[PDB]
RNA sequence: CAGGUGGUCAGGUAGAGCAUACCAAGGCGUACGAGAUAACUAUGGUUAAGGAACUCGGCAAAAUGCCCCCGUAACUUCGGG
RNA sequence: AAAUUCCUUGUCGGGUAAGUUCCGACCUGCACGAAUGGCGUAACGACUUCUCAACUGUCUCAACCAUAGACUCGGCGAAA
RNA sequence: CUCGAUGUCGGCUCGUCGCAUCCUGGGGCUGGAGCAGGUCCCAAGGGUUGGGCUGUUCGCCCAUUAAAGCGGCACGCGAGCUGGGUUUAGAACGUCGUGAGACAGUUCGGUCUCUAUCCGCCGCGCGCGUCAGAAACUUGAGGAAACCUGUCCCUAGUACGAGAGGACCGGGACGGACGAACCUCUGGUGCACCAGUUGUCCCGCCAGGGGCACCGCUGGAUAGCCACGUUCGGUCAGGAUAACCGCUGAAAGCAUCUAAGCGGGAAACCUUCUCCAAGAUCAGGUUUCUCACCCACUUGGUGGGAUAAGGCCCCCCGCAGAACACGGGUUCAAUAGGUCAGACCUGGAAGCUCAGUAAUGGGUGUAGGGAACUGGUGCUAACCGGCCGAAAACUU
């Protein structure tokens, strides 16, 4: 009974609730979605539904993708993603060409928001893993942000797999759990979600009903 | 407020300045705000007063230089860090409070201090 | 203009008098003292207006009992009953932070 | 840190062959009737006559 | 305009300020300048803002331009010919044309010129 | 070749000054460059609240700093301090 | 109980919330002692040692900025 | 074994493993009334504090905590750091020696080198393969990360207990530590922002400004990056079990948890939540597009050439970024710049005028200046283009 929608992160603001408390909200433009495809067990081995979101010029879509959209008889969109349902497909509640909007959620509900975190570039150990570094005085020689030891000795004469080191950081797929939907605005089709949502403003975001609630 | 911080005593026990020894409320707790309980030592007192220098006491923070958020989105910030020496039952050992105090004492259940204070903000 | 202006518009409050840093202000705030909802008044000098519309805040400073106090409220906060302007000040800057280390007679502000 | 032993011919050559120049793609342009070949990023300069073909 | 992201031209920011002023003076004086491509790209908006001041063409704008340029003859021609020439054009007063890189350091080069 | 090398001359404004800052006369831009917001290193700068809790140790940094007028302890070899 | 004391962090007192260091004594001086000087001593010390005020990125606990490198392109072009 | 050198204590930084378990979890017995214990068995998922003294390890102590575990890894870790002790040359005390000197006695001082070749590890690309060439969406074989805990309240002053004292089990609220994302708020920073101001020099002079002095200094400060900030998390539910507790039940007419069989049973293990993932060479699945030529030859599952779908380079850019890659755009264009208008930051421009002997003040005027955010605008540059790139059969 999972519900899902694709949207765009519009940014953060603040609002006040009935108890006169400030609520930091992230505004998500859960735009209108089209389905374009259903994954059935008998045909693919699992249950899911595709979702198409985002206005795009037909000139910018190549022939294969255009043919895929033509088969389902919908106009091409920018993004395309699948909402993985449970094994109980029920082969219904989703017809090809159906439109989804933001009213599939309600005030006071809980959602799961997944996105792509902002890129951080090549990052050192202190930033990437919270290493303590070394001292800034008392004789320390050029090791103020260096990791220090990375192993033992002749036993063992190697470095183990998965040791924390410096490298590229960010641009990961991240999901945040149990975000309260403060309010859904039906006219402009946005969701006011309390808290922080991964990624940058304008990034694609998928909103799903929380499994744990 | 953390360990080694010094605070001004806001009551009439005779102590002037105390030094924070431990922030109670859990192992390795770092900062004590308004409404938090402190183990402290008396670094200065009025001569021939009730409390002497070097006594280990228990106190509650009532004023902080660092501004503190409130659930409605407002903040409060004082010009000094001040505490009140209390008894094991959370009653102040002194008889009156000097200066204003923060409203978080209400939710921390320090009603006696709240009543004794000249002003609650 | 901002992208979230349509979101923030219904929550913008009216009846906010125009005031600037340096002015003297009465702020009537709601207080939950049990289940009573009385109205406490904070009287002091505005020292800051960090802009932003629905997220704009301001800070007021006073001296209660030998101790200086600062309160930072969001403009448009429903917890503020009303704002009342007492006097207008004459200052040269926008942040008035220097008042944080002046006491007594040196801390006053001109009255125009 | 110094090399422990000299590299073999194969190991040296595998790395050494990766030091090479990338070739620039050229387009066609005619100036004063004479036809030349220039990198595309200099097409505007070639048309306006700021390119010395030598 | 938008500040340089990354290290400033010619060493420091004060040197970059001087470099931009000198390049703008030379561009207004000659109508056409050949330099390194990063310098031309940095110069473009800086020069267009001065041309906008000259288009406005008041005493206040002249003082604003003099805050940056030190060549009074160049200021005069900027306020007497350049601004009047571009009175009817809204933005886009310059143009960058990429040319062959120079020997010695293979630095990419370009010319920047007033549109006419 | 960022080291070393005796003597002479030595302007202005501010300043006690041959210190220091900006200039004159006179010299020079000194010999790889052009780019680019990686980590990390170096040299500088700023930092909420706390204030030596750091550490072998206040190492390093921060702080004090000028002129004029008051005032100045124990001790002392009577000069000082 | 020392630039001398092994036992030893000797015992008592002060200082600290907590003092193997410090200061004052005790004398059980392993192994002090009178020109290889004994005991003091105002002034002096880039000497050793303990405490305090002030101050601070030393630290809680890190964050940001500029520059020189590191990184890319062209030229020259080593070493263990 | 190492003398043609294997760097020696303590500390920092980074860890990893064992269980002989310190806390949290589950039990048996008890000289276990209850609260609390003792002892033994199972259990290694997570957690296991900050200071004073000492070169210290160790140890004593202070204040907390649910707890302040014990060990291996060259007594882990100096081509990662330090150099307080030890272990050179200086000097002194005690003691020993006639002396030179000596002392696992003491004391003060005392150079820590190296551009990473290989393996290993952390990241990122290029090629090829996956039997035509491509594009989009995917399954999950198998891995990785995470796993903490307190206080208060109801039950209930109930059970128990002479009283004192004081429950099990269930049901709520608020915390501490840790981690992730994010920038609305608070707070920090801010080198092409605004304002004040000192010295000096310059713009012919006044006025107005500019260069240098750490960004000269000082007061602020949008964007971005951030934590001291905001939000969220570690849950619930199944399965098989450890210790342990059983049902049925003979051998052995009784008994017996067991030899047949069937149950309960923990933070341990497997599913469940998050992330990676078909180089998973067993190289997967669902789809959609092109689906086409010409030349030579020893006619070859042969060499070439030209293309389709598609892609790349070039070009304008990015909150994507070391290069590379990734994302967006390229006139049917709002991509960057300019420009106009907002938002916001600063705080009342210049010129003119009035007042004042003057320093200065008032008016014109929420002024002027201005970056990052938002919207309009087709003015500048995104061009008049190059390189890649599609199939022998055969068996049932
Ligand atoms: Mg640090
Ligand atoms: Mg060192
Ligand atoms: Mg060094
Ligand atoms: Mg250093
Ligand atoms: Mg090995
Ligand atoms: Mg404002
Ligand atoms: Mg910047
Ligand atoms: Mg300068
Ligand atoms: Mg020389
Ligand atoms: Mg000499
Ligand atoms: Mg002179
Ligand atoms: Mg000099
Ligand atoms: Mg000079
Ligand atoms: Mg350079
Ligand atoms: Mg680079
Ligand atoms: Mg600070
Ligand atoms: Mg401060
Ligand atoms: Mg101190
Ligand atoms: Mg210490
Ligand atoms: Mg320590
Ligand atoms: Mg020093
Ligand atoms: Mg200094
Ligand atoms: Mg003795
Ligand atoms: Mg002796
Ligand atoms: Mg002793
Ligand atoms: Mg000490
Ligand atoms: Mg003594
Ligand atoms: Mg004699
Ligand atoms: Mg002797
Ligand atoms: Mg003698
Ligand atoms: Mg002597
Ligand atoms: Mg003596
Ligand atoms: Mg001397
Ligand atoms: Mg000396
Ligand atoms: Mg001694
Ligand atoms: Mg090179
Ligand atoms: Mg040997
Ligand atoms: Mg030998
Ligand atoms: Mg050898
Ligand atoms: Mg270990
Ligand atoms: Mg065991
Ligand atoms: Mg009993
Ligand atoms: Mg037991
Ligand atoms: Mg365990
Ligand atoms: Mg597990
Ligand atoms: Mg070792
Ligand atoms: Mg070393
Ligand atoms: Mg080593
Ligand atoms: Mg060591
Ligand atoms: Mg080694
Ligand atoms: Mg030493
Ligand atoms: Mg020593
Ligand atoms: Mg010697
Ligand atoms: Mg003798
Ligand atoms: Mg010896
Ligand atoms: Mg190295
Ligand atoms: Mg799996
Ligand atoms: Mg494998
Ligand atoms: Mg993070
Ligand atoms: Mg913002
Ligand atoms: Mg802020
Ligand atoms: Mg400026
Ligand atoms: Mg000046
Ligand atoms: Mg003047
Ligand atoms: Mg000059
Ligand atoms: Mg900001
Ligand atoms: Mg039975
Ligand atoms: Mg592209
Ligand atoms: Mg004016």
């Amino acid at each position: 009974a999972r519900k899902g929608i694709l949207g765009t992160k519009l940014g953060m603001t603040q609002v006040f609730d009935e108890s006169n408390r400030v609520v930091p909200v992230t505004v998500v433009k859960a735009g209108p979605n089209v389905v374009t495809r259903i994954r059935t067990p008998e045909r693919d081995g699992y249950s899911a539904v595709q979702l198409a979101y985002g206005e795009i010029s037909p000139r910018k879509v190549n022939k294969p993708l255009t043919g895929q959209y033509t088969a389902a008889g919908v106009n091409p969109r920018r993004y395309l993603a699948e909402l993985r349902l449970d094994d109980s497909d029920a082969a219904t509640e989703y017809q090809v060409g159906q439109e989804l909007t933001a009213e599939i959620f309600a005030d006071g509900s809980y959602v799961d928001v997944t996105g792509t975190s902002k890129g951080k570039g090549f990052a050192g150990t202190m930033k990437r893993h919270g290493f303590r570094g070394q001292g800034a005085s008392h004789g320390a020689q050029a090791v103020h942000r260096r990791p220090g030891s990375i192993g033992g000795c002749a036993t063992p004469a190697r470095v183990f797999k998965g040791t924390r080191m410096a490298g590229r950081m960010g641009n990961d797929r991240v999901t945040v759990l149990n975000l309260l939907v403060h309010k859904v605005d039906a006219e402009n089709g946005v969701l006011l979600i309390k808290g922080a949502v991964p990624g940058r403003t304008g990034g694609l975001v998928m909103v799903r009903s929380a499994i744990k609630r | 407020i953390q360990q080694e911080s010094r605070l001004k005593v806001a009551d009439n026990t005779g102590a002037k300045e105390i030094l924070c020894i431990r922030v109670l409320g859990g192992s390795s707790r770092r900062y004590a705000g308004i409404g938090d309980v402190i183990v402290a030592t008396v670094k200065d007192a009025i001569p021939g007063g009730n409390v002497k220098r070097g006594d280990v006491v228990k106190a509650v923070v009532v004023r902080t230089v660092k501004e503190r958020r409130r659930p409605d989105g407002s903040y409060i910030k004082f010009d000094e860090n001040a505490a009140v020496i209390i008894k094991p039952d959370n009653d102040p050992r002194g008889t009156r409070i000097f200066g204003p105090v923060g409203r978080e004492l209400r939710e921390k259940r320090f009603m006696k201090i709240i009543s004794l204070a000249p002003e609650v903000l | 203009m901002n992208r979230l202006d349509f979101v923030d518009k219904p929550s913008l409050r009216d009846d906010i008098p125009a005031f600037n840093p340096g002015d003297t202000i009465n702020v009537h705030v709601k207080v939950i003292e049990g289940a009573k909802e009385r109205l406490q008044v904070f009287k002091g000098v505005v020292i800051r207006r960090q802009g932003g519309g629905i997220r704009e805040t301001f800070t007021v400073r006073k001296e209660s009992y030998g101790v200086g106090v600062e309160r930072t409220f969001p403009v448009h906060s429903p917890n503020i009953d009303h704002i009342e302007v007492v006097t207008r000040g004459d200052v040269r800057r926008a942040k008035l932070y220097y008042l944080r280390e002046l006491r007594g007679k040196k801390a006053k502000i001109k009255e125009k | 840190a110094v090399p422990k032993r000299r590299k073999s011919r194969s190991n040296t050559r595998s790395r050494r062959s990766q030091w090479k120049a990338a070739k620039t793609e050229l387009v066609g342009v005619t100036v004063a009737g004479h036809a030349h070949k220039v990198p595309r990023r200099l097409l505007k300069a070639a048309r306006l006559g700021l390119i010395d073909f030598d | 305009p938008k500040p340089t992201k990354g290290p400033r031209l010619g060493g420091s920011s004060s040197h970059q300020k001087a470099i931009l002023a000198n390049l703008a003076t030379s561009l207004f004086e000659h109508g056409r300048i050949t330099t390194t491509e990063p310098k031309a790209r940095a110069l473009r908006p800086y020069a267009e803002k001065l041309i906008t001041h000259a288009k406005k063409g008041a005493l206040h704008n002249r003082r604003e331009v003099l805050k940056k340029l030190r060549d009074k003859d160049v200021v005069h021609t900027l306020f007497a010919e350049i601004g009047p020439f571009f009175a009817d054009r809204d933005g886009g007063y310059t143009r960058i044309i990429k040319i062959e890189a120079r020997k010695g350091d293979n630095a990419p080069m370009a010319v920047i010129e007033l549109v006419r």
